[PDB]
RNA sequence: AGUAUGGGAGAGGAUGGUAGAAUUCCAGGUGUAGCGGUGAAAUGCGUAGAGAUCUGGAGGAAUACCGAUGGCGAAGGCAGCCAUCUGGCCUAAUACUGACGCUGAGGUACGAAAGCAUGGGGAGCAAACAGGAUUAGAUACCCUGGUAGUCCAUGCCGUAAACGAUGUCUACUAGCCGUUGGGGCCUUUGAGGCUUUAGUGGCGCAGCUAACGCGAUAAGUAGACCGCCUGGGGAGUACGGUC
């Protein structure tokens, strides 16, 4: 991140850039990822229903 | 006694406590406070108001050391770091920076069982 | 890709260091996979860094 | 034979002594047998991150052809010198001679 | 391994005609000289089963090749198997 | 069906070395009353100083981002980087052998995890077990700890919803839209458009099916060989035998 401030930057509004900034990192998405271990069964069906998602996303998108 | 200008304000912010912590640079503590310090027990410990009144007894004990500009760092999920940061600059500090620092593992240690409840 | 190219390199990496996946930069499958074993290999060399 | 590329850092404080590594390295490949193909010193650099609390370290390229003996021979002498700091040896096809980009 | 020198070696010595690559003594010649080859890899690398996999390939093939062999022109078959050193 | 020669992609396998992040423990600097945990609590840790924060050490295990309805492997399975040894596959055109093929009862090789034997290792996690909760009771789900094990070397065991619940090989039968590795052609300066081939996906005509559905990766149309089924329980059990 390091969001440095500027001089006319006010408090709330640098706090603000701050949650784009790690909205945009996805760090917390990682910290929730690490707290409990995921069988490797249960990750790859994530992923195929993850897959098949964006597959329909895609057609919809496009027709 | 020592007299600081700059400083550093470490928040640590979790699902059941809040604790900040003001350093100076080089990470020599000055003054600290949690959610649980100022009553909030037990389950109370984890709301954004807690760690507000945290933020801003921490603010004012560092006062007394007397700096007025500090880089805030926030490590860990959960409630509070937001309302957390926003004490610290109402207490009237200025902010510097401000950034996440907490740890990621690049596939490490094994975490725990999943609950089941 | 070559591992001494350090600014093209960089043109496909974040601020934090990660790598920029494939589908946001529209590149190809094997261009990617040279330029991500040519990142690795600027990272233990040293020429760029591995987190931040 | 096999075409190799080598990639050394070197402590700053014993930069002064680098050329009289690189030509016993290179005396030494050259008498068992093979060629060098490409010999660059990028110079000073400074580095990313810190490696055993040093910042900045002396980078040597060499392009060369050589046997296996040739090769085990530089991984242990690259091992137990101390002014080497890290090392990296990649195989390559084909020799290449041309000057490389970081020369500057 | 074997390179391509060592190969022409085999197939010029084995060749029942000009630029005869496809003959069965040329094939078993150049699959017996790989078999003998791996024997050193395959006893300092005991737990390596996938390439084992196919050496074992190599074996059928050649036994294929043989068996084919004796029934076309028993005469070859006698002189390959007696020129390359195999017991049957 | 197979061989030689050029070129290409890959977490295919075995051995050794090495890099960064993180957890735990140890020592030290700052510093002072909590920390941790839950639905709420309690057991537990802390004024011989915890938690937090900074610097430095020790050790083990696993490789974030890339990452993909992607790739490789007979299957089981395989992900940081580098070197060494090594298997298969794809692709072009010539040259070569001349049916050398398909399947396969017995047999034999490999074969997740758990488990066993001998010797090492042990960070984190965690059967058994201990304590705290919840409950009418709780032997469990939740919480604090924690041994075998999970890791390494050398062997055994031979079982899984080991699944596509779909044996292997061959030929033929509308089309449309993706994607991976190659070959060819065309525009015209560099990126696009047509094809062709080997994989991997989504629809869908005919045909098939009890229906659901399958539909060139068939469960369609045919041929070759093997395995298996004959109501539900008793029962993959008893006796005998092999290991
Ligand atoms: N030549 C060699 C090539 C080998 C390679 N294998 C290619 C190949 O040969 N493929 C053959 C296709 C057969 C396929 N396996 C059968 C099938 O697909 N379902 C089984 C029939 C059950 C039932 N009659 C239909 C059914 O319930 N459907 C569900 C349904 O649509 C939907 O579920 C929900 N809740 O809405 C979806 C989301 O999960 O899941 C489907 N279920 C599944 N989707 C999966 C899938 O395709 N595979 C693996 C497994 O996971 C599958 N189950």
């Amino acid at each position: 991140p390091q969001v440095k401030l500027k001089e006319g930057e006010p408090v709330d509004v640098a706090i603000r850039r701050f949650k784009r900034s790690c909205e945009k990192a996805g760090v917390l998405a990682d910290v929730r990822k690490r707290e409990f271990y995921e069988k490797p069964t249960q990750e790859r069906k994530r992923k195929k229903a993850a897959a098949v998602k964006r597959y329909q996303k895609k057609l919809a998108r496009e027709s | 006694t020592r007299t600081v200008s700059e400083g550093v304000a470490h928040i640590h912010a979790s699902f059941n406590n809040t604790i900040v912590t003001i350093t100076d640079r080089q990470g020599n503590a000055l003054a600290w406070a949690t959610s649980g310090g100022q009553g909030f027990r037990g389950s109370r410990k984890s709301t954004p108001f807690a760690a507000q009144v945290a933020a801003e007894v921490a603010g004012k004990a560092a006062l007394d050391y007397g700096l007025k500009n500090l880089d805030v760092l926030v490590k860990g999920p959960g409630p509070g770091r937001e309302s957390a940061v926003r004490a610290l600059g109402a207490v009237g500090y200025k902010i510097n920076s401000i950034t996440d620092v907490t740890p990621i593992p690049h596939n490490g240690c094994r975490p725990p069982k999943k609950r089941r409840v | 890709i070559d591992y001494k190219d350090i600014d093209t390199l960089k043109q496909y990496i974040t601020e934090n260091g990660k790598i920029v996946p494939s589908r946001i930069t529209g590149t190809k499958a094997r261009y990617q996979r040279q330029l991500a074993l040519a990142i690795k290999q600027a990272r233990y060399l040293s020429l760029i860094p591995y987190t931040d | 034979m096999r075409h190799y590329e080598i990639v050394l850092l070197v402590h700053p404080d014993q930069s002064d002594q680098v050329v009289g590594m690189v030509e016993r390295y290179i005396s030494q490949i050259k008498e068992a047998d093979g060629q060098i193909h490409r010999l660059e010193d990028w110079g000073r650099r400074q580095l990313a991150y810190p490696i055993n609390k040093i910042h900045k370290a002396h980078y040597i390229l060499m392009n060369v052809e050589c046997g296996q003996s040739t090769l085990d021979e530089l991984e242990e002498l690259f091992r137990y010198n101390d002014a080497i700091i890290r090392n990296l040896i990649i195989r390559r096809e084909h020799a290449i001679t041309e000057e490389s980009l970081l020369a500057k | 391994a074997l390179t391509n020198a060592d190969r022409a070696e085999i197939i010029a010595k084995f060749a029942r005609a000009e630029n005869d690559t496809g003959s069965p003594e040329v094939q078993v010649a150049l699959l017996t000289a790989q078999i003998n080859d791996l024997q050193g890899h395959f006893k300092a690398h005991k737990h390596d089963h996938h390439s084992r996999r196919g050496l074992i390939r190599m074996v059928n093939q050649r036994r294929k090749l043989l068996d084919y062999l004796n029934g076309k022109d028993h005469e070859r078959y006698t002189a390959l198997i007696g020129a390359l050193g195999l017991r049957r």
